[PDB]
């Protein structure tokens, strides 16, 4: 019995990279797991069901080429609305041309490749072996909430609901 | 003569598959189950006859088992022969042979599971009576089945179990086999369930004058 990527990574995270040419095949595994986070197995006389919590980062290419003024976004991609529906997060970073920051761009490209050393700057890059020690400790805490908290919350979600009656555009 | 054969039915208690334990072996029993695969039918050396290169007495009614046996001590014992018999294949003794697959019915199949089979050997008159794709009731008596390949077949054609797929590494000296006996050698003889039937039933012309004879 061999198991998937998505079951591999528990507690972890998915990179699937290239999602737009992934089949249909995995897009069915990639449904249920946002649904229940078990993956039935094959159907070779076993009958198992593996646990398979885990994140999902997903990178994404619109069709034929880049954003094109047709409004809706479900026609930039192929994914269904069900499918992006269930993802927390959806980020669109699109190429615009701006003379500014075309110049930036270069001088940063440029300066890697003339010195191997990134450019040095006021920000200070912290050492990767504490990024890791501190996000394990933070992953290992757990937060607890209380009822005043969650009533505002009540409140955002009634204004946030009142506007998409209207956002509808 | 007539080879003659008796038919049990009407059994008190019907057994399932996965009731097939080895403290029943040579029982009267009767099983259900639904058949999958049948076979020819092919003719099966019953009583057979040979006579002698030399002498060429004539041997008959020489019983055979699960293997090609021919006879050891010519009739007259002036001759020394131990072997090279030729068989009368005109004289000897034949019948129908069939072997049917069946499984387990679909209520008896637990929630999870692969069904599970054996094989049935049907003689005589019980020939294909059973039919792939239906639900039949079996009875007869539950017999063992060794591996005849390492008993010394006759013919080179055997060739010490040629193979075609690999066997299972599981199970690779965890089946207990005998050996000692003379006729295996150093070899390990091994055994099999099977089950041999001798009833099976069934649980799942515009002609004027033929037609008027047929009625109350
Ligand atoms: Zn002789």
């Amino acid at each position: 019995l061999e198991g998937g990527a998505l079951v591999l990574a528990d507690n972890g995270i998915c990179c699937i990279d290239e999602f737009d040419k992934m089949d249909e095949s995995d897009r069915t595994a990639i449904h249920e797991v946002m649904e229940q986070q078990t993956i039935s197995i094959s159907k070779a006389g076993i009958n198992t069901t593996l646990n398979a919590r885990t994140s999902i980062l997903a990178a994404a290419n619109p069709l034929y080429g880049r954003y094109n003024p047709r409004l809706s976004p479900l026609d930039n991609i192929n994914l269904p609305a069900a499918l992006l529906s269930r993802f927390d997060i959806l980020f669109l970073m699109l190429d615009i041309p701006s003379r500014d920051d075309d110049e930036k761009l270069a001088e940063h490209v440029t300066y890697v490749h003339m010195h191997n050393k990134q450019p040095d700057l006021d920000f200070t890059p912290v050492e990767p072996s504490k990024m890791r020690e501190y996000i394990a400790y933070a992953k290992t805490k757990r937060p607890v909430m209380s009822e005043a908290v969650n009533d505002y919350v009540v409140q955002a979600y009634i204004r946030l609901r009142q506007d998409s009656k209207r956002e509808m555009d | 003569e007539r080879v003659f054969q008796i038919s049990f039915f009407n059994l008190p208690t019907v057994h399932r598959i996965r009731d097939i334990r080895s403290e029943k072996i040579g029982s009267l029993l009767s099983i259900s189950g639904t058949v999958t695969r049948t076979s020819e039918v092919r003719p099966e050396l019953y009583k057979a006859s040979f006579t002698c290169d030399m002498c060429r007495a004539i041997v008959d009614n020489v019983e055979q088992s699960f293997k090609y046996t021919e006879p050891t001590f010519c009739p007259n014992p002036s001759c020394e022969n131990r072997a090279f018999w030729t068989l009368n294949v005109t004289r000897s003794r034949f019948l129908d042979w069939q072997k049917v697959r069946i499984q387990e019915n679909a209520n008896e199949i637990p929630t999870g599971s692969m069904p599970r089979t054996l094989d049935v050997i049907l003689r005589g008159d019980s020939v294909e009576r059973a039919k792939p794709g239906d639900r039949c009731k079996f009875t007869g008596v539950e017999i063992v089945v060794p591996d005849v390949t390492q008993l010394g077949l006759p013919g080179v054609k055997p060739s010490s179990t040629l193979d075609t797929r690999g066997i299972s590494k599981t199970t690779e000296g965890l089946n207990s086999g005998v050996t000692g006996l003379r006729s295996l050698g150093v070899r390990d003889l091994t055994y099999k369930i099977s089950f041999l039937a001798c009833h099976v039933i069934s649980i799942g012309e515009r002609d004027q004058e033929v037609f008027l004879n047929s009625l109350s």
